[PDB]
């Protein structure tokens, strides 16, 4: 199959290998207590956390002294989060490879160097969110992504992960974000292209898809993110990247064709845009 | 049961800024898109802009970027900030809520009562209620017609009730007219039994929000 | 923007009849993003159908929407008095969201002649230097009517205005109010003030008049 090299980054179960909507693909112990931890190897472009029971942004620093704080790192001296791209590179000026590393990888590694709650030898590494409008790297103290159930969130934190135009310039980063994600991770939606399966030397349509109405490319990406692999309901729950991570958006018919099988070839249809749950909800190439 | 209510000025000068507020009560603002809709007398309904509780807003390019929409989650009130207003902006403004979050549910199933906003250089003036007294020229046999004339007020709107809402049957409150003087005149009438004129008191209650004036006028036969 | 055009602009249908409303679009509209609305006087629009066919909550099955591409129609099976209102179509495929100009559906009823009343200017207004004479036409159908003012048999022009109420909620009739305004100086120079009314419910024109304080 000639598309093997090209379509490799769309084998999300391999390049990413963890939940997308909720990323809790690994476990780690901090001070003797085991906690769940984001482990996806690819950045989740456009993903953010919405706090529905408070007027607080999830990148606000956690409270220190509750509902008035967010999911971000507590203030520190010297300050570690939030740190701009320029601040990060001068903070690691001595290291050679920080010059090479890009914004997202540097932000992920900067968060990984934060010692979790004075546990020098803990596997835990805080996840990070990078803003490309402010060029700020936000280290997330709270690695949780969703707590929204009728048990105690029908009437009030209560929060959910989602794609939003507000989160347009955000990139959710786990500790395992690879430094070569530009080549092995999906970021941009493919214009005039449609995912398909390569069978018997031909690129055919995805055999079975779920068709949902979608008014634009952004909504189709939001739908795909909602139905994508997650490591939380609503090791048994760990998706390992298995899920409805791909969608073919038909612009003319305003349909969002979502499927749970890794695509292996592309089809040229000028009315279609190929999107993945990890892809940026707006950018195109 | 979610109730939406608009609040704002009734008169705004040209080139000023029009600020309106939509107090959302009885339901959450989350997962819903909040709109501002305007119908100009002479045209149909017009869409102004959107806002999601995340902060995302879309506006109508026809308004030329004048409208600015914001949302306060703590107070659950949605605001409209329209700059460089013009008399053409004179209209009734509604805030409407979409059926849901996803695109097929973007129909507007929840609406406010709407609030009238007039854009003009004219100044606010209170009304003058005059009695339309019953007479032999207003009594057809056993039935009598009476009313009170709300004249020379600006701007709209005016509301009229009779006997503090006790008298409703036979009442007719007509649309106002814009006189050549630039002020509005309105008439409200009611038909009553001809025999009750000398034993029943009829009072018309005229309410004028722009000037904050409430006036009660006793209409007596003459 | 997408332009929506409705037709017909007006309809006079008796209760029990079927109303067909049409809405045309300047470009194709996906079925999932078309809606119909009902608006009564003094009230905000109420949603009837969305997704071109899905009836809103609590809407009777008399209402039925349909269409595809650039053609959409709204049908009301058996009109009853509570249904008569103005109806709008809407599209939300591409921003800006747009509406049709609307269709007014009047309730056709039997002809009723107006009851004419005339009110002299109040002594209170006269003390302010102005005199207004009000002529009232009560509970008539159809809406078409004509009022002519005559001061001392002189037809008046340019010094009167009129307005008409909406269709009454009980008898589906109209009422008209006409105000003749003069300065008290002009008012006191004349004696006879008459209101002349012509309507198809009247065999011949009716005139209600009075003498100034006599």
């Amino acid at each position: 199959n000639p598309w093997t090299e090209y379509m490799a980054k769309y084998d999300i179960e391999e390049v990413h290998g963890s939940g997308i909507r909720v990323d809790l693909g690994e476990d780690a112990e901090v001070a003797g207590t085991q906690y769940r931890l984001p482990s996806g190897k690819c950045p989740v472009f456009g993903k953010g956390i919405i706090i529905e029971n408070s007027n607080t942004a999830f990148l606000t620093p956690v409270a220190t002294g509750l509902k008035d704080g967010g999911f971000a790192f507590p203030p520190t001296e010297p300050l570690m989060s939030p740190m701009t791209l320029d601040e990060m590179r001068h903070f690691y000026k001595d290291n050679k490879y920080v010059k090479n590393l890009d914004e997202l990888t540097l932000c992920s590694r900067h968060a990984g160097n934060m010692i979790p709650d004075n546990d020098k030898n803990s596997n835990y590494k805080y996840p990070a969110v990078y803003d490309d409008k402010d060029k700020k790297c936000h280290i997330l103290y709270i690695a949780a992504q969703e707590n929204n159930g009728p048990r105690y969130c029908n009437k009030d934190f209560c929060f959910r992960p989602a794609k939003d135009i507000s989160f347009q310039n955000y990139a959710y980063l786990s500790k395992n974000v690879v430094d070569n994600w530009e080549k092995v991770c999906p970021r941009k939606n493919l214009q005039n292209a449609k995912f398909g399966l390569w069978v018997d030397g031909n690129c055919e349509d995805i055999p079975h898809v779920n068709e949902f109405p979608a008014i634009d490319l952004f909504e189709c990406n939001k739908l795909v993110f909602e139905l994508s692999a997650s490591d939380q309901p609503k090791d048994r729950y760990k998706s390992h990247g298995k899920g409805y991570n791909w969608g073919n958006y038909n612009t003319e018919t305003q349909k969002c064709e979502i499927f749970n099988v890794k695509p292996t070839c592309l089809i040229n249809n000028a009315a279609y845009i190929a999107t993945t749950a990890l892809s940026h909800p707006i950018e195109v190439e | 049961q979610v109730q939406l209510r608009e609040s704002g000025p009734h008169l705004v000068k040209p080139s000023e800024t029009l600020s309106l507020t939509c107090n959302v009560s009885g339901g959450t603002i989350n997962r819903y898109y909040w709109n501002w809709i305007r119908q100009i007398p002479g045209k149909g309904l017009e869409w102004i802009g959107n806002i999601y509780y995340t902060g995302t807003t879309e506006t109508n390019p026809s308004l030329e970027g004048r409208p600015l929409i914001s949302i306060d989650r703590t107070t659950q009130q949605v605001s409209l900030t329209l700059t460089s207003v013009t008399p053409a902006d004179t209209a009734v403004y509604y805030c409407a809520r979409t059926r849901g979050e996803w695109s097929p549910d973007w129909c507007l199933d929840r609406w406010g009562r709407g609030t009238l906003v007039t854009v003009s250089s004219a100044s606010t003036k209170g009304p003058s209620v005059f009695p339309l007294a019953p007479s032999s020229k207003s009594t057809s046999g056993g039935t009598a017609a009476l009313g009170c004339l709300v004249k020379d007020y600006f701007p709209e709107p005016v509301t009229v009730s009779w006997n503090s809402g006790a008298l409703t049957s036979g009442v007719h409150t007509f649309p106002a007219v814009l006189q050549s003087s630039g002020l509005y005149s309105l008439s409200s009438v009611v038909t009553v039994p001809s025999s009750s004129l000398g034993t029943q008191t009829y009072i018309c209650n005229v309410n004028h929000k722009p000037s904050n004036t409430k006036v009660d006028k006793k209409v007596e036969p003459k | 923007e997408i332009v929506l055009t409705q037709s017909p602009d007006t309809l006079s249908l008796s209760p029990g009849d079927t109303a067909t409303l049409s809405c045309r679009a300047s470009q194709t509209i996906t079925n999932a993003y078309f809606a119909w609305y009902q608006q009564k006087p003094g009230q905000a629009p109420r949603l009837l159908i969305y997704s071109t066919s899905t009836r809103a909550s609590g809407i009777p099955d008399r209402f039925s929407g349909s269409g595809s591409g650039t053609e959409f129609t709204l049908t009301i099976s058996r009109l009853e008095p509570e249904d008569f209102a103005v109806f709008y179509c809407q599209q939300y495929v591409r921003s800006p969201w747009t509406f049709g100009q609307g269709t007014k559906v009047e309730l056709k009823r039997t002809v009723a002649a107006p009851s004419v009343f005339i009110f002299p200017p109040s002594d209170e207004q006269l003390k302010s230097g102005t005199a207004s004479v009000v002529c009232l036409l009560n509970n008539f159908y159809p809406r078409e009517a004509k009022v002519q003012w005559k001061v001392d048999n002189a037809l008046q022009s340019g010094n009167s205005q009129e307005s008409v109420t909406e269709q009454d909620s009980k008898d589906s009739t109209y009422s008209l109010s006409s105000t003749l305004t003069l300065s008290k100086a002009d008012y006191e120079k004349h004696k006879v003030y008459a209101c002349e009314v012509t309507h198809q419910g009247l065999s011949s024109p009716v005139t209600k008049s009075f003498n100034r304080g006599e």
